[PDB]
């Protein structure tokens, strides 16, 4: 390979070798794609006139009233679609199109990756197909229907547990047999070399703007930045240009569920067990034996049974750090910003949010210059939060 | 070395090796134990046998299924290997060969599997989501431990590869015969492989994938390639006769004597 | 007054004695802050940095293709909240902090109005009063409870044809009572002045943007610009700083609904009478002895049974041109973008879009360069368009 | 001169005048003629009338439902004028008021509508929602017709304001006694706006929102006005008793003899 597959101990290239030479063909695209000023243009456009970049970085001032926090959201929201899920699949679409391909494949567990998957191939002329296991086809009919009327073609996945999982199955045994036409719209910074690292470098943008944002307005870096894991790219797309400012905090949150102890949950990372799946060595919810197994939250979106081999090595030399928050904790953080900020936060952003307000609420006298990654937009969840 | 001594014995008797494949508990433990004595005595002269797994990737719908009716069995790993015991100690000398998927070997730590597959009597193990550039660690465990790492030889291999494979590997070379995963559902020129292979003096080449009617088996044969494995083509079978147990032995026997005949 | 009331024969200030003081009150403060470079500054951080101003204007090459059409559409629908309405209530929402009120009044029927204004009052701190026809209550549970979780009271109006109408009745029968300490945030470019000329004049930056966005890109002004047309307040923000550019074509587009010729329509400008209520004089849906009467379309948030009066005299004296859609044209266009663009826009804006494809379609060899206004998102209208 | 001539043969008896309102056609034509003839007969001294609209935006709940049963039972703009001159062949003196929103008026022309009532026999108009900033037209046309144009003095009244009303009303000048809309659920210091109204000449005064009992119209007569008008009051008896029609009327005799009184 032309870069380094693993991230430490994590990482790697696990898939038969038959996709292997597809991996390599990627790979070269992507170096290339980057020394490529023709292409760096044509990215930034799209993000900018199509997107909407640069986000806003929005003070939020009622919420930390009473205490010596200092607390801004970095507007994924806003951004077109109403995830950061965006700029990814624009950049990965660009690459297969650089590449000849005029084919795309995707999977997809509440539908967010999908709907985004669907929107970037219509706009640059590739044929979608998406795979979804067919319990999540049943809960999620909306995006479900958002996902055909944008012209992709949606396939029920009713093997095993009929959930992620099994739809992220269906799209390698298909690209084993289509690679030479079709490429794979990975979904999150996980799978095997070169999306990890491809993932991150396309989403690299959220935190190079909360940068000079912060600069700007009050001269100085945040001493954290606060971002949910599902299955790890809105948080490594917000550290990355902080890694070398050894100053900066780095803190990711994953689902607690019904609460760790109770086996409820979807944090592999912290209580999972590191094992070998999707072309990856990575913390992996498993049983005794090594079967694969679910990962419960209330948001749907943070479903991914894993995580992101970069976060299981910045945890492991102590750069980053991770914690979790349960569902009832997530809600709380959904309610208090509606009513104080006017901003309806996805239940996935709420786990986030919900770590720095305990930060706050903890050690009110603790001054704090804080900045919360807010994913997505929750006008998805009003019905959830309403039963 | 199972291997060898059946390859010796098939050359000098002009013949190609037939391998069926089955899932270990597929549609129950003593009905399995059951269909495989009769692959046997109908003349299957290696066995490839996959242990259930959760998310078998490399799998078509046929081989899925038949993961999902060893998992309504509550067939484990444990389990398995209880039953591979139990295969060899009433056949000593038919080469077994078991389909893995990594998190199974890595589960309970690389070195101890293979330590566990010795203590059975399993002769290889063919993992199929590590490729050659990940392979260190399974290849020298195996090898320590007496078993043989069976490689991937693709029909879109360049020399490096071809190389590669033929200085890693034992017992046998996975000829794929086509791009894609397991079926019977769909058929798959490989005489440049097989001579290159050949050449660089690999193990024996098996070729898998699609191979479900005797004109395959001596097309393989007669292209060069040591045999020829067929798992969708028999899981078919057990399928369909889940409701006929004695049914289901007498359609199986019939299928590998006359996949047998063609290997001659 | 400071101000004329009137534009042309159209406008006035038709409103019981008791509340023409509280209508000179709010005059004179929008006169002071408008000089007010300290409001200025202020009202421009909350658009930049919590709306996301300025919007992108995007070009549509997908849609065009083989004719001699280039249109470009201001992204209203990434604006927070999902439209155009909130750059307004913002505004307004600082203007009764700057009158020394704590309390706002709104009305809405299909719930954006309603969404905007809580969510405004939230963030800076004021009590706000939302009224709504209970049937339009029961129609829309999502939005009810989005102003619900945002802090507002939401008030059912039972009388009457109980829907849009009859909260506009409520809306001012409280106010005639809470003046003092209540503001009315309208929700349109009509009712009784200052409210057209106020309306007008907080979303000025919508059309402000363009001009310098289509100079920066295209070097030229367009031939037209085409908004639709419920109340008015996208549309003349997008008109306003073109005004003056008389090369500019400027198009409103009115709900047809099942035909003009059925009856069964939206479109009071072109297809009413002139009559007075809801303190104005302008265009009206009416019977024929003058009972008031309701507005239909397939989209809900196109149901103001009036239209503002600045429209109507942009319309008499030739400056401007109005035209209708009918529902099928609408949800034609509505397909149409979603698959050959990959953005789901509002069923309201989509009225807008239908005209600009008529405008193409019609004549593919005329040279034109369109530019249409996107008010709105259109997850909204999922399963509308789907039963 | 209808009014005119009632306020000085008032005086006269150093009297205050009661003043009920109901709606046309409420519950039914016929039943309507009824209530009013009822009214006039237990001692009404002038009446104010209004003709059904779909949005009164200057009335409480109970006026919002006179409206609601005159529209059940069809009642029209032109069944109305139709009934208003029924009324006046009946009853030759008492002056009559009609309380109007402005598109009624406007939509078949602002200066037909006025030629209508003098036809009929209307003594006044009051346009609800018509402030004296846009009362030109509908000024001019009344006064074109023999129709009194009548003002309302809100509480919060400036000088100019005052001197305004004084100077284009005719009739009787309406004294609002609050803030908000009609409605006889919240009860309603004048002094100064009567004594300034009568400063610059300005039509005899007539207290109007929130009174609903005798005592109520005492204090209005004591404090300088010329009379009162209650709608709610003589609107929620009608509501009271739709199943028996004799007790309504029976009803609403008691009531208005009591509060007539009460004047004295
Ligand atoms: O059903 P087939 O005959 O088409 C192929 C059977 C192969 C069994 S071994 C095997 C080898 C590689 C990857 C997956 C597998 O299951
Ligand atoms: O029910 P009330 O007694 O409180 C008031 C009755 C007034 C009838 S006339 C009137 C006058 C001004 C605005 C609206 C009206 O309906
Ligand atoms: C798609 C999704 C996620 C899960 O995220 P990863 O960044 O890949 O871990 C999180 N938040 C939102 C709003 C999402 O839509
Ligand atoms: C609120 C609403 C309208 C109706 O609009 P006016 O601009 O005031 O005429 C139109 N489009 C959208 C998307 C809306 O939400
Ligand atoms: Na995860
Ligand atoms: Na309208």
């Amino acid at each position: 390979t032309l870069l380094n597959p693993y991230f430490g101990e994590f990482g790697g290239m696990y898939v038969p070798q038959i996709l292997m030479p597809a991996l390599n063909q990627l790979e070269e695209a992507f170096v290339r794609a980057q020394k490529d000023p023709e292409f760096q243009a044509q990215f930034a456009d799209l993000l900018k006139n199509y997107a909407g970049r640069p986000t806003a970085l929005t003070k939020c001032q009622n919420i930390t009233a009473g205490t010596r926090t200092t607390l801004y959201l970095k507007r994924e929201d806003l951004l077109h679609g109403g995830a950061h899920k965006t700029n990814q699949v624009l950049g990965q679409a660009l690459l297969a199109k650089r590449m000849g391909k005029s084919e795309i494949i995707a999977e997809t567990g509440a539908g967010q990756h999908g709907v985004a998957s669907a929107l970037a191939s219509a706009l640059l002329g590739l044929k979608c197909r998406i795979y979804m296991g067919a319990k999540d086809v049943e809960r999620q009919s909306p995006n479900v229907f958002r996902m055909r009327l944008m012209g992709a073609e949606v396939i029920p996945v009713h093997s095993g547990s009929a959930t992620l999982k099994d739809a992220c199955n269906e799209a390698l045994r298909d690209w084993s047999g289509s690679y030479e036409t079709a490429h794979y719209m990975l979904g999150t910074a996980a799978g095997p070399h070169p999306y990890p690292t491809i993932v991150r470098e396309f989403q690299r943008m959220i935190g190079e703007e909360t940068k000079a944002q912060i600069l700007d307005k009050e001269g100085r870096l945040p001493d954290a930045v606060i971002a949910c894991v599902g299955g790890g790219s809105n948080a490594i797309g917000m550290f990355a240009d902080f890694i070398n400012d050894t100053s900066v905090g780095l803190i990711g949150v994953e689902p607690g569920g019904h609460g760790i102890e109770t086996g409820e949950h979807g944090a592999p990372l912290k209580h999972g067990r590191v094992g070998i799946y999707f072309g990856m060595k990575a913390p992996m919810m498993q049983t005794a034996d090594g079967q694969i197994e679910e990962s419960y939250s209330i948001s749907a979106g943070l479903d991914f049974p894993s995580v992101g081999p970069q976060h299981a090595y910045l945890n492991s030399i102590g750069r980053a750090d991770y914690v979790s928050i349960t569902d009832d904790e997530a809600l709380e953080a959904f309610k208090t910003l509606c009513r104080h900020e006017g901003i309806i936060p996805a239940l996935e952003s709420s786990h986030a949010l919900a770590h720095a307000l305990k930060m706050m609420r903890e050690q009110p006298e603790k001054e704090q210059l804080l900045v919360v990654n807010l994913s997505g937009r929750g006008d998805k969840d009003i019905f959830t939060v309403h039963d | 070395e199972r291997y060898e001594n059946l390859f010796a014995q098939l050359n000098d008797r002009r013949e190609g090796a037939f391998v069926p494949f089955v899932t270990l508990g597929d549609p129950g433990i003593e009905q399995s134990l059951k269909i495989i004595d009769t692959l046997i005595d109908a003349g299957a002269d290696a066995l490839e046998l996959g242990v259930p797994f959760s998310d078998p990737l490399a799998d078509g719908p046929t081989i899925q299924n038949a993961n999902l009716r060893a998992f309504a069995a509550g067939v484990t790993p444990a389990q398995c290997f209880e039953m591979l015991a139990l295969i060899r100690e009433k056949h000593p000398t038919i080469p077994i060969g078991l389909l893995m998927y990594a998190n199974l070997v890595f589960n309970n730590g690389i070195d101890a599997f293979y330590a566990r597959c010795e203590q059975v009597g399993v002769d290889s193990v063919l993992v199929a989501d590590v490729p050659v550039e990940e392979s260190a660690p399974f290849r020298q465990a195996a090898l320590r431990h007496n078993i043989a790492p069976i490689f991937i030889c693709p029909p879109n291999a360049d020399d490096d590869l071809l190389r590669q494979v033929a200085s890693y590997g034992r017992g046998y070379t996975y000829l794929l015969s086509r791009s894609g995963v397991t079926g019977a559902e769909n058929r798959g020129p490989l005489h440049h492989l097989i001579e290159k292979l050949k050449e660089y003096h690999a193990a024996p080449a098996l070729q898998g994938f699609g191979i479900s009617s005797p004109e395959q088996v001596s097309a393989a044969v007669r292209a060069g390639a040591a045999g020829a494995i067929s798992g969708s083509a028999i899981v078919k079978i057990i399928e369909k006769n889940l409701a006929s147990p004695k049914q289901m032995l007498a359609e199986l026997r019939s299928f590998v004597s006359a996949m047998k005949a063609a290997s001659r």
